[PDB]
RNA sequence: GAAUACUGCCAGCUGGGACUGAGGACUGCGACGUAAGUCAAGGAUGCUGGCAUAAUGGUUAUAUGCCGCCCGUCUUGAAACACGGACCAAGGAGUCUAACGUCUAUGCGAGUGUUUGGGUGUAAAACCCAUACGCGUAAUGAAAGUGAACGUAGGUUGGGGCCUCGCAAGAGGUGCACAAUCGACCGAUCCUGAUGUCUUCGGAUGGAUUUGAGUAAGAGCAUAGCUGUUGGGACCCGAAAGA
RNA sequence: AAAUAUGUAAGAAGUCCUUGUUACUUAAUUGAACGUGGACAUUUGAAUGAAGAGCUUUUAGUGGGCCAUUUUUGGUAAGCAGAACUGGCGAUGCGGGAUGAACCGAACGUAGAGUUAAGGUGCCGGAAUACACGCUCAUCAGACACCACAAAAGGUGUUAGU
RNA sequence: CCCUGAAAAUGGAUGGCGCUCAAGCGUGUUACCUAUACUCUACCGUCAGGGUUGAUAUGAUGCCCUGACGAGUAGGCAGGC
RNA sequence: GUGGCCUAUCGAUCCUUUAGUCCCUCGGAAUUUGAGGCUAGAGGUGCCAGAAAAGUUACCACAGGGAUAACUGGCUUGUGG
């Protein structure tokens, strides 16, 4: 991780500055869009009781 | 010595007052109060004496004249909170009151060293009272019954509840 | 020496944000919203008053 | 001063700062050095290592005169010299008129080598020398004469 | 921080607030820490003297980069000295607090609800 | 109720004030006091710190450190002060001529000092004449060569010097300082 | 095609009630006003009435409402069916001393300590003083013994303060105390063994996973105080015993 | 082969580039360790907090413990005896559990006001003889955790259900 | 849910009275009551950070500004009677 | 390869003794015996951080302990019923 630290920071000195070196803890999730296309939501309940005996 | 002394001693000058930001601005009054209402006096040597509404004078208070011919209460001032006002109005676009105000009010500067051990009305007074009465009877016979509306007293019988009646 | 509360005392809430009067005068807090008419799709309809 | 003692603060209070329950008792581990080798070992062992047992051999009869020898530094060497002649003696450093320093006189045994003398030369009058000392002295121009 | 909250669930209510509940709150029970002394803010003079280095020079400067998770977010929230309710004024709500919100007690992510236990707080 | 992290009501642990009566001492502490207050000179709360001392806490500085000190490159013409006392040494035989202030000076020290050429001063007149503690050099003399130091942290395998009070053979080099007598330490 | 419920927002308006009024020239931030000023804007002012004394208030006795088990002690646990205590006055228990540790104050400081003694006296005081002696300025070894600078009293890393350059940020220089570390020096142990020679003495030079309560530009001596330590009757009172 | 618990790291005492020392090491101008000089910008290398951070001296009392949840040993068991983690009592009042060291709530300078916790709201007793759907009639009903106990078994009592 | 199973010694204990479409049992929605807890304010003390000398109208261990904090046996220390 | 494949198989001060260095001391000065030192092992403490140790008291004493037995009570109920 330091050598690919240093090699972020060499290239950010040419272009794309400030490389933002930090790691970061994993954010919230960003919006979506999720289509029904092919996938209709579709399922069923609670299961009744039955022994299995 | 009997007691040695204090070091220092605090200093005598009066401090100043800091600037007070508290501007007097007008009462606004409640909204049934308004010239001509018959108040009931809920306080003093008139309780429960139905009383007419002239004035509003510049110390708060409210100058009733529930007429003296009627029911025997004079020219006076009330507080406000010491009343009730009801519903009944009676006109007053034929009174002069705007003569009435605090030093009309003015008592007297009563002397410390005089002193009562066991026990008139000004003249002016009367007159006061004849003419600003004579317009409130005139305008009170219109409509029958204030004039005995006027004479009894108010008072709570058994079973009235203050907080539903309408007044 | 005495803390004034805004969302009261209009004075300190103007002394704060002085955008509080344009916010006022403009009525921002009560702004009608542009109509729209657009409808949902009969899946989503449906899929909602399945059983 | 009793008065600034803490048993007129403790005046009021039923232990006197002993406790109610160690309840200040009379020789509760013993008296004196008791115990040195059974329950105060470890007190024994760790801030008096070496306290018991035998070293060495003994000596009868043994006169502290015998071993007198107090030392002195060549850096205070100087100091046997009185102030007054000091500043003279340092200008000018001679050969011919070198300053004698009787250090028996000055109540010395030994002349030790701290070092580094003023290069002046000095005839030194001791009971005893060191090696370092005496090839400082010769250093810096003077002599050791021994004395009895 | 999930896993932080998640393991003092028992004893925390929490959930995502309003611009209004945080608006108020900083208006209301909006204190600085300045010199590791709690400031009343009153003023945004203070506001820019301790946090002006981040471009944050107002109170709704102050509130912008809290609702908006800023780039200064730790910075300011740092600044700002704890907040201390009251008890809410219609009470909580349930019979017991000390169990989950969904279990109907008052602990937990209420995820919404903490805008009107928060505003009752206050 | 208040869930503390830290202990409530902790005094600061530092002195405020000397602990003496000197009243040469207390003036000395306000006059500090109102220059480590009106001027940002570091000098100055350093000088007023150091004036808190305790006798343990500062030790005598001999005419040799500051010989040593004004030999630094840069230093020769700075002002050495020393709160607390300066005193003679006699292994050194050449002393340069320079400007000391300090609380104290014993008379060998004070004597040597100007025969060299230089001035004994008081930290007033320092204040007076370097208000920022311009071009001084600060020396403190050494704190652990007490004696009293020798003996504390004791313990096996430290090195430290056992509290005695007779020295030599059959005082404390037996059984516990040499494997042929038990142990060694 | 609307309405309403539910939830949410307003830097929308407004009525009633309660507690509080800290501060004491001005300084600030604002607001309304062309400005002049004014304001609810870094904490109460205005108007009015009664009394001016037991009226308010204090104390005390009582009554009422609710609450309140006997202290001290040992104890995990006491109101205890645990022990001491009927009552009151007076007396009644961490002290002094020898030696000492840490800390602090004071004097003087490589020194320090007059008070064994002498001188003197306004006479157990105060004042003055020689030579010694104690501790300190050298350690180490069982001892015979030997005995502390290669060097700006060393190098490296931090290090307050100071200095130079900088509006600043900062960059350099110097860096006391202190901390870590690698060295150097003194003694002990083990090894090596030069010139020389009473031919068995002498021990030069050079080493070491060794060792010391050492050196490396001294800090100590004395007086006093709290606390702590030991011996003493030893915080006070108490045996069965022994001589 | 978990869960929980547990070690280390997430950089300036760092990384990279040239070349200096050695008596160690290499076949060797190979390494090892420590370095001179040069480069790295402000996200100097996750989050949150940091109440000042480090350092030293000296000395008191204590060295009978006990309780609760959970794990757990001996024992038929015990308000028994013995361990583990944590929280308590001891050393602690206050509101609640009538009463009670340890339970619940909450920890305490002196007051005022507001709001609550746990617990409650027929009367004692401050607060709905509230609202709503059901169940139960006991010739020994039942009525809030710790907690002041109840079982195997049985009933065309009555209710719902397969 | 109720009943049988269900027997102990002074008279007694859902805390008591009493309570039966409950004032019992299960559940649900509100309102209400009150801790030395929380919020705001005043005052006392403690701790911390500060201001104050072209004489601060001669007290600078004083005066003042700001913030937080306050349970306590054994025990320690401080200021006082 | 610095004992046993690893995890157990062992022992202070004083005294005695042996080995080593052939070293230091016997203090008026030497020589030789003798004695005492320095470094390293052994002789042993198993109550194993290491006193040198037989009973009895129904004639008994003292300091205490409900930190602890012999009676009630309390928890438990194996056993008993
Ligand atoms: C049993 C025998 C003696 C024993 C030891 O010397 C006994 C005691 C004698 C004494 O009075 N004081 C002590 O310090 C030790 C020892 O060394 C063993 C090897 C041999
Ligand atoms: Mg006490
Ligand atoms: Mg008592
Ligand atoms: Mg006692
Ligand atoms: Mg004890
Ligand atoms: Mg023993
Ligand atoms: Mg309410
Ligand atoms: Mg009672
Ligand atoms: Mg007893
Ligand atoms: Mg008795
Ligand atoms: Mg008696
Ligand atoms: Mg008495
Ligand atoms: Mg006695
Ligand atoms: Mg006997
Ligand atoms: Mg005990
Ligand atoms: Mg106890
Ligand atoms: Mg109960
Ligand atoms: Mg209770
Ligand atoms: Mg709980
Ligand atoms: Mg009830
Ligand atoms: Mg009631
Ligand atoms: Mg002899
Ligand atoms: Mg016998
Ligand atoms: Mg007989
Ligand atoms: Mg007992």
């Amino acid at each position: 991780r330091v050598k690919a630290n240093a090699a972020k920071r060499a290239e950010a000195k040419a272009q794309g500055v400030a490389v933002q070196l930090k790691r970061q803890p994993a954010q919230p999730r960003e919006s979506r869009i999720v289509s029904t296309e092919g996938n209709v939501p579709q399922t069923l309940a609670p299961v009744p009781y039955e022994t299995f005996i | 010595s009997a007691q040695k002394a204090p070091k220092w001693y605090p200093s005598e000058d009066v401090a100043a007052l800091k600037k007070t930001r508290k501007a007097a601005r007008p009462q606004k009054l409640r909204a049934s109060l308004v010239p001509g209402t018959v108040l009931i006096l809920l306080a003093g040597r008139f309780r429960g004496k139905r009383v007419v509404y002239l004035k509003h004078l510049e110390d708060n208070t409210l100058l009733i004249s529930g007429p003296f011919k009627v029911n025997g209460v004079p020219l006076r001032r009330v507080n406000a909170r010491y009343v009730i006002a009801t519903s009944t109005k009676v006109s007053v676009e034929g009174v002069n009151v705007e003569k009435f105000n605090v030093e009309y009010f003015a008592k007297e500067k009563l002397t410390k060293k005089e002193k009562k051990e066991a026990k008139e009305i000004k003249a002016e007074r009367v007159e006061d009272q004849k003419v600003v009465d004579k317009a409130l009877i005139a305008e009170i016979k219109k409509t029958p019954l204030l004039k005995q509306y006027l004479s009894a007293s108010f008072s709570l019988k058994n079973g009235d509840k203050p907080h539903m009646l309408k007044f | 020496v005495l803390k004034k509360n805004p969302l009261k005392n209009k004075q300190v809430l103007l002394r704060l944000n002085p955008y509080a009067k344009v916010f006022a005068a403009e009525k921002l807090g009560s702004k009608k919203a542009e109509k729209t008419g657009t409808k949902p799709a009969a899946v989503f309809t449906e899929t909602l008053k399945h059983d | 001063p009793s008065r600034f003692t803490k048993t007129r603060k403790h005046r009021g209070h039923v232990s006197a700062g002993k406790g109610r329950i160690g309840k200040h008792r009379k020789h509760p581990g013993g008296r004196g050095m008791a115990g040195g080798q059974h329950h105060h070992r470890i007190n024994m062992d760790k801030y008096h290592p070496g306290y018991f047992g035998k070293v060495g051999m003994r000596y009868f009869h043994k006169q502290q005169a015998h071993f007198w020898k107090p030392v002195l530094n060549l850096d205070k060497l100087w100091t046997l010299i009185p102030e007054d002649k000091r500043d003279q003696y340092l200008k000018s450093a001679s050969k011919e008129t070198a300053p004698v320093i009787d250090t028996l006189a000055a109540g010395y045994g030994k002349i030790l080598g701290k070092g580094r003398i003023p290069n002046v030369p000095v005839i030194v009058k001791a009971r005893f020398v060191s090696k370092l000392a005496e090839e400082k002295i010769r250093a810096a121009g003077g002599v050791v004469e021994l004395i009895a | 921080t999930l896993e932080l909250l998640k393991l003092i669930e028992p004893y925390v209510a929490y959930g995502y607030p309003s611009y209004s509940t945080i608006r108020q709150l900083v208006y209301k029970r909006g204190f600085g820490k300045i010199n590791k002394q709690r400031v009343p803010l009153s003023d945004n003079a203070i506001i820019e003297a301790n946090l002006g280095k981040y471009g944050i020079l107002s109170i709704d400067d102050l509130i912008h980069e809290i609702i908006t998770v800023g780039p200064h977010f730790k910075q300011a929230n740092n600044f700002l000295w704890p907040f201390k309710l009251s008890n809410p004024s219609g009470g909580w709500g349930v019979p017991r607090k000390f169990k989950h919100f969904i279990q109907g007690g008052s602990f937990g992510n209420r995820e919404e609800f903490i805008n009107k236990l928060v505003k009752s707080m206050n | 109720g208040i869930d503390h992290t830290s202990k409530q009501h902790k005094r600061s642990g530092h002195r405020t004030a000397p602990k003496s009566d000197n009243v040469y001492l207390k003036l000395l502490v306000k006059l500090y006091t109102f220059l480590a207050r009106r001027t940002d000179a570091p000098f100055n709360k350093v000088v007023l710190k150091a004036l808190f001392l305790s006798k343990i806490n500062r030790p005598p500085v001999s005419v040799s450190r500051i010989a040593r000190a004004l030999k630094q490159e840069g230093a020769a013409n700075k002002t050495v002060v020393v709160v607390g006392t300066v005193t003679d040494d006699a292994r050194i035989f050449e002393f340069p001529k320079t400007t000391v202030a300090a609380l104290r000076f014993t008379a060998g020290a004070r004597a040597k000092i100007v025969k060299a050429g230089g001035e004994c001063i008081t930290l007033d007149q320092l204040a007076v004449r370097a208000p920022k503690g311009q071009n001084t050099l600060i020396l403190r003399g050494p704190r652990n060569s007490r004696e009293a130091v020798r003996h504390f942290g004791m313990g096996p395998h430290k090195g430290k010097a056992p509290r005695i009070l007779s020295t030599g053979r059959k005082f404390e080099r037996a059984r516990g300082r040499r494997r042929s007598k038990g142990f060694k330490v």
